[PDB]
RNA sequence: GGAGGGUAGUUCGGGGGAGAACGUACUGGUGCGUCAGAGGUGAAAUUCUUAGACCGCACCAAGACGAACUACAGCGAAGGCAUUCUUCAAGGAUACCUUCCUCAAUCAAGAACCAAAGUGUGGGGAUCAAAGAUGAUUAGAGACCAUUGUAGUCCACACUGCAAACCAUGACACCCAUGAAUUGGGGAGUGCCUCUCAG
């Protein structure tokens, strides 16, 4: 939730507490695409082409 | 209109409107002046162009702006023009 | 090009595995035995021990960086926009 | 049709014609309620009618519905626009068109898109054919009138900004600070988009509102 | 009675979309927001011989056709909207595009502010044919 | 045999290399920008005779207030241009007439 | 060399937070007079 | 840039000298007039030279480019992290 | 009145390279409304459509492109170059009682750049559209016309080195009649005028 829109980021968690489990090898990433704070969700776009 | 004009001695009015190098003996544009600042006491003196900046000696004040062209002083100083030679 | 005229490092292969594949691993192999820049010692001194581990012959330190090359044009592009979005706050 | 009912459309207190359009909606039938299908409709008037021989003709506000009470449907500023056929109209051959976009934020916390467009001008002493401009003197008026409206609009609610575009105060303005930069003509605001909302403070649709004139509708 | 509760001398306003291309005809009549339509009458619906669609009398007929319709709903005026194709597309407006507009007029409607909205791209995708055009 | 000294363009020597191409309004071809016909129209809505019965069911333009116009800027390639009857073949030495303004 | 880098990081690491806090609570003292 | 110019200035008609090593014992001794440090000087490092140089009142040039550009911007083939002028000939 | 360099107006311009945004439009989705056709042609038929097409309003995503203003206008060695803002290094003209003192002109060999199509490897894929598929027209039609459709068209990095690459006019220098215009710099009555303003 404290990361700008548009930004690259690795390592990202699915479930509180993972502690990582998506784009994790070599030279992948995903890009965030949007917040909403009425419901607390944020939305990205995964290495694969898909959105979660 | 009906007198002969010959290239060795040129009439005024022809000659005053000839770019410099397009006359019969080129020579310069420029000419220098005194320049007294408001007080100061002091007398400098400023080329007409002058595209580096200028300070009196005394009082260190800029006396003229630069530009493409003649310079212009500051407002309150008043100048005079030095005969050529 | 005294001894050889194109091969270049490609020659220790013989007549084996095909022109074209040797071309694509020649660019990649060449980058990677090479030295590249240290921006922290102002030195050319990062060599490359396994894939992906760079380290300085001059300050002794590591960067993790990218396969065969020091730096991907993929990285430049992300440290900007990071650099960016910080300093938008 | 026979499930249909009627509706009215009421526009906000600084405005002289209110209630400027009549609407049809459905019976709300089982789990359509009918204010879901009439809270996000847009609405087009055109000025000349709402506010009262002007440019007003040619210029058209939109108003979203927010609220309904009643019969009536509460509205706010949406946009503005121009119409075609008057911005064809004052384009010219030999002239320098000056464009502008600009993002500004009232008090409110509204976030505005504003466009504008100038023409320059020959002067009735000239003789030339060209009155184009040096590209210095265009980006000289371009920044002096961003700045001129992103101060105007930053201290002013939604229903005051409203009016300063509407009835050519803030017009007059940048055709006189802008003048002196480059002889100019027929400035004008083109468009005005909101991009941005707050978060429906009911309170504030009230005052906005004052006093709702009743509906003979049911 | 089906259509609004207000006097016999007072104005009703709805909006009536004229598309008028050069293979057909639509009048189209809403409410000031363009949600909830309430006639739709193309010029193909008046005739059948496939190539008289865009004709001034298929328009004058689908216009008639309209206004005696909607006259029992209380819709008295209307505010014209027209149009061509548009945005990789002629741009000027077909043969049935008066002929609508004057059938509407003659039937008995009041007019009010007239305007043209066609599609006008500020810069476009290509346009059909190749770069040698039409031959 | 050069027919004509500007070849048929506005394009001097020693001035552009390149000049960006339109389409044309009528056939879709492309064609340079300075090499085309081009035409300014401003034309009514509505003849004369329409505008008289619609004018009198309005209220807005009922009492003198003019009916919008349509502005359009046309582009014609050469052959739609002389096809059209926008231009015409003219005569050696009337080739040179030039009408720098609309009248 | 590793003795001296630690005994240098100690003494200059303090001072700067030494005259951080000053700072901040002048400043703190100036705005509020 | 105009530092450069300066810089040139001193190696021509001044005293200086090149290294860490050498700018500290000036530094102790007092006879330094300014300091550079180039841009890649390593964080423990810099703040060293900036405690001497508070200690002296010597004025401080943070150098844009880093040691292989101040090396270059002096005449020099190697790599200076730092420099120290002890006299300002004819520059300022 | 040969070349080079300097200082100045922070001069001049669709000149070049990087970021961040903006604008309608084409196509595809989503939510409402409506009900029988829509599209296309010289005329039609392949196509879509009560499983709700076409049309109307509001939004969403993605890729390309910057209309009118736009011209016998500007910039670039040529090929080429058109939304705004922020940046980086350049280039020409003008002004000068600045500096220097033949440093120059043109060229086998050699070098760099070079529209479109085309090739290789990764992306991207909205529109248009070689090949191909259907429908027409025709004595025939493999074509022109209609509906589609792959490579391509867009980006990065490597190749290729050809155009009616044209002013069908090689580069440098001198002389040479007139009258109206136009772009940039410089010298010597009128309109606007609380700061990119002695404009
Ligand atoms: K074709
Ligand atoms: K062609
Ligand atoms: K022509
Ligand atoms: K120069
Ligand atoms: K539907
Ligand atoms: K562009
Ligand atoms: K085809
Ligand atoms: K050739
Ligand atoms: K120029
Ligand atoms: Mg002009
Ligand atoms: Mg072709
Ligand atoms: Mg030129
Ligand atoms: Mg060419
Ligand atoms: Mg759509
Ligand atoms: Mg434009
Ligand atoms: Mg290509
Ligand atoms: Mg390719
Ligand atoms: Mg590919
Ligand atoms: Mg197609
Ligand atoms: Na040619
Ligand atoms: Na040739």
């Amino acid at each position: 939730g404290q990361i700008t829109e548009g930004c690259i980021v690795c390592n990202v968690e699915a479930k509180v507490g993972d502690r990582g489990t998506l784009a994790r090898a070599s030279g992948d990433y995903c890009i965030i695409i949007s917040h909403n704070t009425e419901t607390g969700r944020t939305r990205l776009k995964l290495p694969s082409g898909q959105k979660k | 209109g009906f007198f002969d004009s010959d290239l060795s001695y040129p009439t005024v009015r022809t000659e005053r409107m000839k770019h410099k190098r397009r006359r019969l003996v080129q020579g310069p544009n420029s000419y220098f002046m005194d320049v007294k600042c408001p007080g100061c006491k002091n007398i400098t003196v400023v080329y007409s162009h002058a595209t580096s900046e200028v300070k009196c000696n005394g009082c260190a004040t800029l006396l003229c702006r630069p530009t493409g062209g003649k310079a212009m002083l500051v407002t309150g100083c008043g100048f005079r023009k030095k005969p050529d030679h | 090009a005294k001894r050889t005229v194109k091969m270049g490092v490609m020659g220790r292969y013989g007549a084996r595995y095909g022109s074209n594949p040797r071309k694509r691993a020649k660019k990649l192999e060449v980058s990677q035995h090479a030295k590249h820049f240290c921006s922290f010692c102002g030195k050319f001194a990062f060599r490359r021990k396994a894939v992906g581990i760079w380290r300085c012959d001059g300050c002794s330190k590591t960067v993790a960086g990218g396969a065969y090359t020091l730096s991907t044009p993929n990285n430049t592009t992300v440290r900007s926009t990071v650099r960016r979005l910080r300093e938008l706050k | 049709m026979s499930r249909k009912e009627w509706y009215d459309v009421v526009a906000p207190k600084n405005f002289e014609v209110r209630q400027f359009a009549k609407t049809i909606c459905n019976k709300t039938q089982g789990t359509k309620i009918a204010a879901d299908f009439l809270r996000g409709r847009v609405y087009e008037g055109n000025l000349a009618d709402l506010n009262k021989n002007e440019d007003d003709a040619y210029r058209k506000v939109k108003f979203t519905v927010q609220e309904v009470q009643g019969r009536n449907l509460l509205t706010q500023f949406h946009g503005m626009d121009m119409t075609s056929d008057r911005v064809y109209y004052l384009l010219r051959k030999w002239c320098t068109t000056i464009e502008a976009t600009v993002e500004a934020k009232t008090a409110d916390g509204y976030g505005l898109r504003l466009f504008l467009i100038a023409f320059t001008k020959k002067q009735e002493n000239q003789l030339s054919k060209n009155c184009y401009a040096k590209t210095r003197l265009v980006k000289w008026v371009r920044m002096r009138a961003t700045n001129i409206i992103r101060r105007r609009l930053a201290k002013l609610d939604i229903n005051d900004a409203v009016s300063l575009l509407t009835r050519n105060i803030l017009r007059d303005r940048l055709a006189k600070r802008c003048n002196p930069i480059i002889p100019l003509r027929d400035l004008r605001i083109r468009k005005v988009k909101v991009i941005r909302t707050p978060k429906f403070d009911a309170q504030a649709l009230i005052a906005a509102h004052g006093e709702v004139p009743t509906s003979a509708e049911g | 009675y089906y259509g609004s509760s207000a006097g016999k001398d007072q104005l009703v306003y709805g909006v009536v979309h004229i598309y008028a291309s050069f293979n057909d005809t639509f009048v189209h009549v809403t409410d000031m927001s363009g949600r909830e339509t309430f006639c739709k009458v193309t010029g193909g619906m008046k005739v059948k011989a496939d190539r008289d669609e865009s004709s001034p009398y298929a328009a004058m007929m689908a216009a008639q056709d309209v206004v005696a319709r909607c006259k029992e709903c209380g819709i008295n005026a209307l505010h014209v909207k027209m149009r061509a194709t548009g945005g990789v597309g002629t741009k000027s407006p077909g043969p049935g595009a008066q002929a609508a507009l004057r059938a509407l007029a003659r039937a008995g409607m009041k007019i009010g502010r007239i305007e043209d909205v066609t599609p006008v791209p500020t810069d476009s995708t290509r346009r059909k044919g190749s770069r040698r055009g039409r031959r | 045999t050069t027919k004509r000294r500007n070849h048929g363009r506005a394009k001097p020597p020693c001035s552009r290399g390149r000049v960006r191409p339109v389409h044309c309004f009528n056939c879709s071809r492309l064609v340079p920008k300075d090499k085309s016909v081009g035409r300014f129209v401003v034309r009514r809505m509505l003849d004369q005779a329409s505008a008289r019965d619609v004018a009198e069911a309005s209220l807005i333009y009922g009492s003198g207030f003019p009916m919008p116009k349509l502005y359009m800027k046309q582009r014609y390639c050469i052959a739609c241009a002389i096809h059209s009857r926008t231009v015409r073949a003219r005569p050696v030495e009337d080739r040179k007439r030039r009408y720098t303004s609309k009248v | 060399e590793q003795v001296r880098d630690r005994i240098v990081r100690a003494f200059l690491i303090e001072e700067q937070r030494i005259v951080k806090r000053a700072l901040k609570a002048h400043a703190k003292v100036q705005k509020e007079k | 840039d105009t530092i450069n110019t300066k810089i040139q200035l001193v190696m021509k008609s001044g005293k200086y000298v090149l290294g860490t090593q050498q700018s500290l014992k000036t530094l102790r001794q007092g006879r330094s007039k300014l300091v550079v440090i180039s841009a890649n000087c390593p964080p423990i490092r810099k703040a060293e030279i900036e405690y001497y140089c508070t200690l002296s009142k010597t004025p401080i040039h943070h150098y844009s480019g880093n040691n292989l550009d101040l090396g270059t911007a002096c005449g020099r083939h190697f790599r200076a992290c730092v420099l120290s002028i002890t006299d300002v000939g004819d520059s300022d």
